[PDB]
């Protein structure tokens, strides 16, 4: 039977929620992942740290599509992120698309995943999630947006940020390299330059994962005949495109 | 740190579940019980410690039957063995109801194993304090299995558990080494009587009562029957001659 | 203190119960490896029968999950059979609900999601097993996907699991760096079984008899396990190599 | 519908028509009423198409799980699963099933599950709306341990008569031969059996 | 079983204190300062953002001030996620009241419902309380303009001016010094900005570090959440920054 | 008897050049007995208008439900709901009660604030979206409204003419229905202006 | 309704009419009855229009989630099984009669699903009230190995037969072609055989014709 | 000792300390003896009193016309167990028109008691039961312990100082086993046995309870003056 019907995350006398701080610690030991918002798109990048060279990297995809216009990356415990992306994809349909016929705005999906994480920090017999997420999305009435969601369920909108090991250094770089006149290609370039410091090993299309929320891709739609159906804005960059943009640094 | 052995389903730093090992300690303190798979069946035997002569002889049966073809004996906490046998009877009943055929011995073994192993996944329950030797005859022949408090079960040419499990095992191995072609049903019955008498030496202070059952394709037509009457006395006499 | 007994976070952001389950995976002292061929996937495992009273045919750590998916488990046999029964149930339910055979990687993801649940909910302990699923998927070809107590899962060009895991891993890495391909360029599954046995004998440094091995082969629309006689045929054919 | 299953020396043969009707309208004239629930365990379905499809799908799931756990199931076991589904849900089902299987121990086996969820093991079974017109013929012509050719001819003649008299039966005649050699699919077209 | 791991979040201390309530109040004490001021013709809410960076977007940011309906808003101090849970429940309760009575929910009724929700966690369930304190600014026809506060204990109080979060003692002393009953809403804006500038921990008080809202009066009540540009304008207008 | 025919009433929407029009009768009765001369069946949430005909209690219940839902929508999204999104919302809400339906016939009308396109839509009692760019009719006199609209309508009408068209349609349809009439209201809706007019019609 | 589906050599086409009726009254003159379950899995619906739209949207949402979970192109047999089991659960009370076609990694597929949950396979299928007319056309013209153009012509002709001869069908012809390897082609109003002729009069009224009792501005701000 | 917190904790030795403490709760209970022949079965019960103004607590409970029990330990748990046994006998009589065999009743009690030794929350029953019954197999006497172990005996005793009566019956076995068809002599043997377990007391009319079941004798309880002839 399930006798754990009590909170496993309580306030310490200092006021800290110990499990939330320890989950944030677990996030801090995660592989560096960053996001940069431009004026014509958002970019999210991370390193594809593979344990064994026998493991196929393509199956270990750290960037995940949530809606055709909203994608996600993480830093922390992979499996928590996987079950979180599954829950997020489901809630995008159950709580919105099946109600309004359109996919949810980025902020609303972010708040839904934040609600899931907050439940994880207060429900009975459960630990918080050991991940921090970067959600990059586009909706018609808010444009492009980039949000960060923490194990506590707190989420904040960033012009650009990073999470993981190189978080502080990467964020300093971004602070001194970002401007409100930035372009999607310039943002991809800055993301590559910021990852180059947080990746000590080989740095090619095979070892990094990069995706964008840019313009609509009708070729990625799969069907033609609906002028209102523009296409998906989320596009994961292939290893070849990453290499082509790396050779010109 | 410490306290890893206080709760069930808790991994120790070396990857062990100490509550299961304490259950095994509880098993080892039980009476001896053996099973011998022969050419066309299986035989089960158990020592019943006659604590006093106020016990009604031939009563207080330990060998239990599941369906009409499965025999189960256990060493350890007798009530936990009865609980496990009740669960196995429910499993066999549901299997017969759905698939018509009586439950095969490996299928029944996996039912019991999943049940026992599930009893090692939560701190709200205690692992089973029994080890169980069971088996019988299905469409694929004779099968003998032994199942541990951990939920681990395996198929055995011969099995033994309890206090005199060591001696018994040795004796069993001698059988396997002396005639690899196999024993007949009645030969296995007499040999099980011998092995129980030999393994009783670890409990020689108190008197004991032998109890034997068997499930043979030729001698019992695939059904599980207690070895009683003239055959039981014959096995007892064979044991008396083998000890002296 | 108690943060070492249930699946909650230690101050260092660690789940000690998951690590101790990983430790428990090596309790059986059995190594196994999996390799991909041109159109097949082979899994070899060590077969250690310590007791003379044991029926060797019932001593197994390879499971026939579906008609196309095989699963080899590194860990205690109770948790192994638990995970194997769960995987068989999930595969059957998948075929029923979606009308096509469950893909290897999807079953791996399912078991990995359950493992993640065990590491996040405190009432259930993690399973001390590492599950290696092999198949010949209709869309991916020969596939090897591994799941661990942490809820992590990943596909492999080849893999190995057990105490001597790293040695076999190194041997395979070296062979694939030399061969420059990610599989075994052999047409028959017998030759791939031979290759796997050869490289395990080379990496472990021990010979194998027919009663020391367990071989599972996955081909298009079939997964089977070799008998002692088929393994003996493979070993005899190895003798000429 | 008109369905049957006949045991013979080498195994079993299932036969069916191909007509699915919504009243006097033929909704489908190429219907496959022979459904595989296991490698050498098939069934002929009659009655509600939706009900028979759902029952066959659930039986196939149960037999797949049964095979994954305990090995290849006997034909009697498939009949038992069909029987449990049809009897425990007799109030909401309109399904008459003929389960035919082959194994090496029992050669061919035929079970029939009519309305109400009873099961009957028979040397051959006929079912469906058209089977009513061939009871006397099949009883007078069936023999034990026929050859494959004589069994195909027996099924062909019986089903041709049933199609001739039953307006709810028609189309092509489908057959599935279950033997140790495996599974064989046979089809016979109207221009072939209408002149029989 | 599991009883060894149960921290028992809903028990009493030997002094008659709720451990978790006290610890959550201590947690909130480190949250960004929020101030509410009730003038005779309006209400003002101001709050300082604890999270600050050059790279944090402010246009799309809502961390401290939230709309409950069209006549009631909240200033938050503490765990933002618990705050959003409670805010969603409060919005639902307000809309329930509207559907049932075809009238906007009176401010005290909504505050009391949210406080009962908070208190429930401190008496049963064995769960941790919500680490959030609220300042409710609302208007209804019965009582006019209303200002309330609610802490994790489930207790709620009504104020003319009040502060929650960091430096509540200093802010309360300053408000008690400079508050007059007959003042207008603009003077209250000035006083709130002055208190936030005098009790801030940063060097200077900028538009990027604070959120602002006004519930004022056309015969109707308008609820305005101040934009970054409006915040910058009101800051240079009250003499806290230049240009 | 029939829940959609107990209270009576009609709603009709039309599209013109950069405008919509939505009109309803004013009668609420219980079969032959007429009770209320002031029962308007058109409501608006922000800038999206919804007319509801059928069972009066269900009309009121749906109005309150959609007010609830659109207020929560505006609180969560910080913007008013659009007519197409609101149409999908009405469809999903109606189908949620598929086997215990509301006996209503909703009509959505409005100008999309971001695209400026006029938009009207209609549903049945279980929420089947009827996307028509010209006109949508609903109520007891749905057949009369169908005839009047199919005859009188021409596309791209200025508001002053679309008003006359929709008003004549509503009036002449209501005159041939026993359970409709007793007054009428017409909303002419442009992007930045909405005019509401009470028509003079027969009071029988 | 009149919906048909025809398999050709390299894919499958589905087609439908655009008429929606409430009894004898034409409710919608251009209803879109071709619903997209997935980019390459489409299906035409007949019966209770709300039920068809709802069941297709639900199964498409679940299929999208399933494809995200499994990282594979969705399979037509998956949509088929989901629809059949959902319809069977409701014993025909969800009056949806669908023709589901598409292409997936396993090839091109065409099935029909009836409201009670029964599914059928064929090279050409028809459903709706005009199904008997369209099916007449199909039985008269279908042949093995059709080209894309031959199949589009056959499907459009079947829909036209249903339009002219069945009172429940009319207006235009919607088509969706799905070839193996190509994107799905959704031809909305592929044909428009019925277009209302020009009216004899403009019925525009002179402003001031309608008597107004009271006028007021509405605040939507 | 950290292993006696509940019944779901095995000690390193393999022991269940809560079960042992329930057994110790029995050992603190008053003495009761049971014995049987081939035609009859007798329970004798020395019911304890709280003081001289107290009532000697009811110690023998009837379960059916052919079966009953006496208790030693926590009277409430014996009430629960006896009610369960009554319901099982009643179920047998109603559904099968069949008197429940005493062995089956012992098995049912064993399972009911075992259910409490493996689940968190709740405790084992703190009672020991002596169950007599005459069924199709003759006379039967069973000893039941909280551990779940139920054993069929010719005679036994449970409670404080029960070893005296135990050894008495061990010596008198061949004597009382042959008291067939003379209930008074069997009751006298049982009373002598229960007398062997007295230290500073002597059986009187108030503190004696007898129960008899047999071939042509339904389960009957004698209290008060009815037992005076056996003192
Ligand atoms: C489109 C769904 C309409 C439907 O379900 N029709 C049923 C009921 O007539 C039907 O076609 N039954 C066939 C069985 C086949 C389908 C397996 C049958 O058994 C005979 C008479 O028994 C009639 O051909
Ligand atoms: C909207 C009014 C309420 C409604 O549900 N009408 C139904 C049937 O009255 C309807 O329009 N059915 C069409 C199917 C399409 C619209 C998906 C159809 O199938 C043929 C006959 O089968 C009729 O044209
Ligand atoms: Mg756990
Ligand atoms: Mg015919
Ligand atoms: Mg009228
Ligand atoms: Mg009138
Ligand atoms: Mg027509």
């Amino acid at each position: 039977t399930d006798r754990y019907s009590f909170s496993l995350t309580t306030f310490s006398p200092s006021g800290k929620l110990g499990q939330i701080d320890y989950a944030l610690t677990a996030v801090k030991q995660g592989v560096t992942s960053l996001g940069i918002k431009a004026t014509n798109g958002v970019v999210i990048a991370t390193e594809k740290k593979s344990s064994s060279p026998l493991a196929m990297s393509e199956t270990l995809s750290k960037v995940s599509l949530l809606t055709p216009d909203i994608g996600a990356v993480y830093s922390g415990m992979g499996p928590d992120y996987r079950v979180l992306v599954d829950k997020s994809r489901k809630v995008a349909h159950t709580s919105y698309k099946r109600i309004y016929g359109e996919y949810p705005p980025t902020k609303l999906l972010v708040s839904e995943v934040a609600k899931i994480m907050q439940e994880a920090t207060q429900s009975g017999g459960v630990r918080p999630f050991g991940v921090s997420l970067l959600i990059a999305g586009h909706d018609e009435f808010n444009g492009f947006s980039l949000y960060q969601v923490d194990p506590s369920g707190s989420y904040f909108p960033w012009k650009a940020t990073a999470i993981g090991k190189g978080s502080v250094a990467a964020k300093t770089f971004l602070e001194k390299r970002w401007n409100d006149e930035l372009e999607l290609e310039d943002a991809i370039h800055i993301a590559l330059l910021t990852l180059k410091e947080s990746v000590e090993g080989e740095f090619n299309g095979d070892t990094i994962e990069l995706a964008i929320i840019g313009d609509e891709n009708p070729d990625l739609l799969g069907y033609t005949g609906i002028p209102t159906d523009k296409g998906p804005r989320f596009r994961k960059l292939t290893s070849q495109e990453i290499n082509d943009r790396l050779e010109a640094l | 740190g410490t306290g890893y052995d206080l709760s069930n389903s808790v991994f120790s730093p070396d990857g062990r579940n100490f509550q299961v090992e304490y259950a095994v300690k509880a098993v080892e303190n039980g009476t001896t019980s053996i099973g011998i798979k022969c050419n066309d069946g299986v035989v089960f035997a158990v020592e019943k410690l006659i604590t006093s002569k106020l016990l009604v002889p031939q009563k207080n049966v330990k060998i239990q039957v599941v369906d009409r073809h499965i025999g189960c004996v256990y060493s350890g906490l007798i009530p936990d063995g009865r609980h496990l046998v009740n669960r196995g009877r429910e499993e066999a009943a549901s299997f017969k109801k759905l698939y018509k055929t009586p439950i095969p011995i490996p299928a029944f073994a996996d039912r019991l194993g999943q049940y026992v192993q599930a009893h090692t996944l939560y701190n709200s329950v205690r692992p089973f304090g029994v080890s169980t030797i069971f088996g019988g005859v299905d469409k694929n022949g004779a099968h003998l299995y032994m199942l541990e408090p951990s939920g681990s079960y395996w198929g055995y040419k011969g099995a033994a558990t309890g206090k005199g499990r060591q001696s018994a095992k040795a004796e069993l191995e001698k059988l396997v080494d002396h005639h690899p072609e196999g024993l007949s049903a009645r030969e296995a019955v007499k040999q099980a009587a011998k092995i129980i008498y030999l393994a009783h030496e670890d409990n020689k202070e108190k008197d004991f009562e032998l109890e034997i059952s068997w499930c043979s394709l030729s001698e019992t037509n695939g059904l599980h029957k207690f070895v009683k009457g003239d055959l039981l006395q014959e096995a007892i006499d064979f044991a008396q001659k083998e000890i002296n | 203190g108690y943060d070492r007994h249930i699946t909650i976070f230690s101050p260092e952001g660690r789940l000690y119960q998951v690590e101790y389950a990983f430790k428990a995976t090596n309790q059986t002292n059995i190594n196994s490896l999996a390799v991909r061929g041109k159109d097949c996937t082979v899994v070899i495992s060590q077969k250690k029968v310590p007791d003379k009273l044991l029926d060797p045919t019932t001593v197994s750590y390879i499971f026939c999950i579906s008609r196309t998916i095989g699963m080899v488990v590194n860990g205690p046999i109770p948790d192994a059979r638990n995970a194997a029964l769960r995987a068989k149930a999930e595969a059957a339910e998948f075929r029923y609900k979606y009308g096509y055979d469950m893909p290897c990687d999807v079953l791996a993801k399912r078991m990995a999601n359950l493992s993640q649940i065990y590491t996040q909910r405190a009432y259930m302990r993690p399973l001390g097993v590492i599950l290696t699923f092999v198949s010949v998927d209709e869309e991916l070809g020969p596939s090897i996907y591994k799941t661990d107590p942490a809820g992590y899962y990943v596909g492999y060009k080849a893999t190995a699991t057990g105490p001597k895991q790293q040695e076999i891993t190194t041997n395979l890495e070296n062979h694939f760096k030399k061969s420059k391909i990610d599989h075994i360029n052999e047409e028959s599954w017998e030759k791939v079984v031979e290759f796997a046995i050869t490289h395990m004998i080379d990496a472990l440094g021990t010979e194998f008899s027919k009663n020391d091995l367990e071989v599972g082969v996955a081909t298009k629309d079939k997964f089977f396990t070799l008998s002692a006689e088929n393994i003996e045929e493979r070993l005899v054919a190895i003798a000429e190599q | 519908t008109s369905i049957m299953a006949v045991t013979f020396k080498d195994g079993v043969i299932l036969g069916a028509d191909s007509r699915t009707t919504t009243g006097a309208y033929i909704a489908n004239r190429v219907t496959d009423k022979l459904t595989r629930v296991h490698d050498k365990i098939w069934c002929c379905r009659s009655g509600s198409a939706a009900d028979t499809q759902a029952i066959a799908d659930i039986v196939q799931y149960h037999l797949e799980l049964y095979t994954s756990q305990y090995g290849t199931p006997s034909t009697e076991t498939a009949a038992s699963v069909f029987k449990e589904l049809c009897y425990e849900n007799k109030d909401n089902l309109t399904a008459g099933i003929i389960v035919a299987g082959y194994d090496d121990k029992n050669k061919g086996e035929v079970y029939t599950i009519p309305l109400g969820g009873s099961v009957h093991k028979l040397p051959y079974a006929i079912a469906g709306s058209g089977s009513t017109f061939i009871y006397g013929y099949c009883d007078k012509n069936f023999r034990e341990n026929m050859s494959k050719e004589e069994t195909v001819d027996f099924i062909k003649h019986s089903l041709s008569q049933a199609i001739k008299w039953d307006g709810s039966s028609g189309g092509v005649i489908r057959m599935v031969v279950l033997t140790a050699a495996g599974v064989e699919r046979l089809i016979f077209y109207p221009d072939e059996y209408e002149q029989l | 079983g599991s009883r060894r791991y149960d921290s028992r979040t809903t028990i009493f201390s030997p002094e008659g204190r709720l451990y978790q309530v006290e610890y959550a109040l201590e947690s909130i004490s480190h949250a960004g300062t929020a101030i509410g001021i009730m003038a005779s013709d309006g209400i003002v809410l101001a709050a300082e953002r604890k999270v600050t960076s050059t790279l944090l977007e402010q246009d799309t940011s809502t961390e401290k001030l939230y709309k409950l309906n069209d006549k009631i808003a909240v200033a938050v101090a503490g765990l933002t996620a618990d705050a959003e849970i409670l805010i969603n429940t409060a919005r639902i309760h307000a809309q329930n009241y509207l559907k049932t009575y075809n009238e906007d929910i009176p401010v005290e009724i909504l505050v009391r419902r949210l406080s009962d929700i908070k208190q429930g966690y401190t008496q049963h369930g064995g769960l941790r309380p919500f680490g959030v304190s609220f300042i409710y600014a609302g208007y209804d026809d019965r009582y006019g303009y209303q200002l309330y506060t609610s802490n994790p204990s489930g207790n709620y109080t009504g104020w003319k001016a009040i502060s929650v979060g960091a430096n509540t003692s200093a802010a309360q002393t300053l408000l008690q010094m400079d508050y007059k009953d007959d003042m207008k809403v603009d003077d209250a804006i000035e006083l709130a900005l002055k208190t936030l500038s005098k009790t801030t921990d940063s060097s200077a008080l900028t538009y990027d570090r604070l959120e602002f809202a006004t519930i004022r009066k056309d015969g109707e009540v308008y609820q305005k959440i101040f934009k970054p540009q409006e915040i910058k304008d009101i800051l240079v207008k009250t003499g806290i920054t230049k240009k | 008897s029939d829940p959609s025919s107990i209270n009576g009433g009609i709603v009709v929407a039309m599209t013109g050049k950069d405008c919509v029009a939505i009109a309803c009768d004013l009668r609420l009765g219980s079969q032959s007995l007429g009770v209320s001369n002031k029962f308007e069946k058109i409501f608006h949430y922000g800038h999206v208008f919804l007319g509801i005909t059928g069972l009066a209690t269900d009309v009121t219940t749906l109005n309150e439900m959609f007010r609830y839902k659109t207020n929560l929508y505006k609180l969560k999204e910080e913007r008013a709901i659009e007519p197409e999104t609101f149409t999908q919302l009405v469809s999903s809400s109606l189908y949620e009660r598929r086997f215990g339906p509301y006996f209503v016939g909703p009509v959505v009308a409005g100008i999309n604030s971001k695209s400026g396109k006029p938009f009207i839509a209609g549903f049945d009692l279980i929420g089947c979206i009827d996307e028509a760019k010209d006109f949508i009719v609903s109520g007891t006199a749905s057949d009369q409204l169908f005839g009047m609209c199919e005859s009188l309508y021409e596309p791209n009408l200025e508001p002053e003419d679309l008003f006359e068209t929709i008003s004549q349609a509503l009036l002449n349809a209501a005159d041939r229905d026993a359970l409709s009439g007793w007054g009428a209201v017409v909303y002419i809706i442009k992007k930045d202006e909405v005019v509401k007019r009470y028509l003079k019609m027969r009071q029988d | 309704t009149t919906i048909v589906g025809v398999k050709f050599n390299n894919g499958v086409v589905i087609a439908a009419d655009t008429r929606s009726t409430q009894g004898p009254i034409v409710a919608d003159k251009n209803c879109a009855k071709l619903h997209r379950i997935s980019p390459k899995i489409w299906c035409a619906g007949a019966g209770t229009a709300a039920d068809t739209e709802a069941v297709t949207q639900l199964i498409g949402s679940n299929i999208e989630l399933h494809s995200l979970y499994t990282s594979r192109e969705p399979r037509v047999v998956s949509a088929l099984q989901m629809l059949k089991q959902h319809l069977f659960k409701y014993q025909g009370h969800i009056g949806a009669y669908l023709i589901v076609a598409g292409v997936d990694p396993t090839g091109s597929h065409l099935f029909s699903i009836h409201a009670h949950g029964s599914t059928d396979v064929g090279y050409y299928l028809s459903l709706g009230s005009g199904s008997l007319a369209a099916m007449a056309v199909l039985e008269s013209h279908w042949k093995q190995d059709l080209t894309k153009e031959e199949a589009i012509k056959l499907a459009s002709d079947a829909i036209q037969a249903g339009i002219w001869n069945d009172l429940g069908s009319g207006s235009n012809v919607d088509v969706c072609v799905m070839e193996i390897g190509k994107d799905a082609e959704y031809l909305r109003n592929y044909l428009t055989p019925n277009v209302r002729e020009e009216k004899q009069k403009s019925y525009k009224f002179p402003r001031g014709t309608t008597a107004v009792l009271k006028e007021s501005i509405v605040n939507i701000c | 000792n950290n292993y006696d917190g509940d019944t779901v904790t095995f000690s390193p030795t393999g022991r269940l300390f809560q079960v042992e403490y329930a057994l110790e709760a029995i050992k603190q209970g008053s003495v009761t003896v049971g014995l049987r022949s081939n035609t009859h079965a007798v329970l004798v019960a020395l019911k304890r009193n709280a003081d001289e103004l107290s009532s000697y607590q009811k110690k023998i409970i009837k379960c059916d016309e052919h079966m009953g029990l006496s208790l030693a330990g926590l009277a409430p748990d014996a009430r629960v167990l006896s009610n369960y046994l009554r319901q099982q006998c009643n179920y047998s009589s109603l559904v099968f028109n069949r008197k429940l065999a005493v062995e089956r009743a012992g098995h049912l009690l064993c399972d009911k008691a075992q259910k409490n030794t493996q689940s968190y929350g709740g405790r084992p029953y703190g009672v020991g039961l002596l169950i007599i019954g005459y069924d199709k197999s003759g006379a039967h006497l069973l000893e039941f312990q909280p551990s779940g172990n139920v054993t069929e005996l010719y005679g036994t005793a449970i409670g404080a100082r029960s070893q005296g009566a135990k050894t008495y019956l061990e010596r008198t076995l061949d004597t009382f086993i042959k008291i067939d068809g003379n209930p008074d002599e069997l009751i006298k043997a049982g009373v002598e046995a229960i007398s062997q377990s007295l230290r500073d007391e002597s059986l009187t009319v108030d503190n004696l309870s007898i129960a008899i079941v047999g071939k042509d004798t339904p389960f009957t309880i004698y209290d008060g003056e009815a037992v005076a002839k056996y003192i």
